């Protein structure tokens, strides 16, 4: 159920604020 | 609205995954990040993972199809 995309924000976190 | 330095972020985190740096996210590269998070995925639900970001069909991931993944979870 997880994505890549929710994995890359687990393990690269600055990775997901850009997103968010 | 995508700058170098997002670029450059985006490219360390694909590169967490690419453990061999070969270029390309494998399901046992996925397989080994995700249990090391203690997580337990079958080989089905890696392909799953990378199917709905391998645009190019090959059944691995590629840096431009990351990078066009997290561009598009920005828009
Ligand atoms: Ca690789
Ligand atoms: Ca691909």
């Amino acid at each position: 159920n997880l994505s890549l995309f929710d994995l890359t924000t687990l393990i690269h976190p600055r990775s997901a604020a850009i997103a968010s | 609205q995508l700058t170098e330095e997002q670029i450059a972020e985006f490219k360390e985190a694909f590169s967490l995954f690419d453990k061999d740096g070969d270029g390309t996210i494998t399901t046992k590269e996925l397989g080994t990040v995700m249990r090391s998070l203690g997580q337990n995925p079958t080989e089905a639900e890696l392909q799953d993972m990378i199917n709905e970001v391998d645009a190019d069909g090959n059944g691995t991931i590629d840096f431009p199809e990351f990078l066009t993944m997290m561009a598009r979870k920005m828009k």
